[PDB]
């Protein structure tokens, strides 16, 4: 949530696991200011209803 | 840091405004002409 902090000018986030899930995606929601989202080996197995 | 989408070519027609004088957005700078982003950056 502390990226929830920062989502009010934060416009480029780029996270790069290593293989873990990115299970849960409520906190990405609020990225309103956010142009550019990089989701790299998040093991998600489908779209994320986030995006 | 405002909410801009695309950038009119407009911006090209401002001769004593330059690319260090113009604080955009990367993508707010992108949506403008190549032509335009190119005189802003050099003299293309």
């Amino acid at each position: 949530q502390a990226v929830v902090d920062v989502s009010s000018h934060l416009q480029k986030m780029c996270i790069h696991n290593d293989g873990t899930k990115l299970v849960m995606l409520n906190n990405l929601k609020k990225m309103t200011n956010l142009t550019e989202l990089e989701l790299v080996h998040c093991d998600l197995e489908r779209i994320p209803h986030a995006v | 840091g405002n909410h801009f989408e695309i950038l009119p070519p407009e911006l090209g027609d401002c001769r004593a405004l330059k690319r260090a004088r113009l604080v955009v957005e990367d993508a707010l700078f992108e949506t403008l002409p190549s032509d335009v982003r190119e005189q802003m950056k050099a003299d293309a």
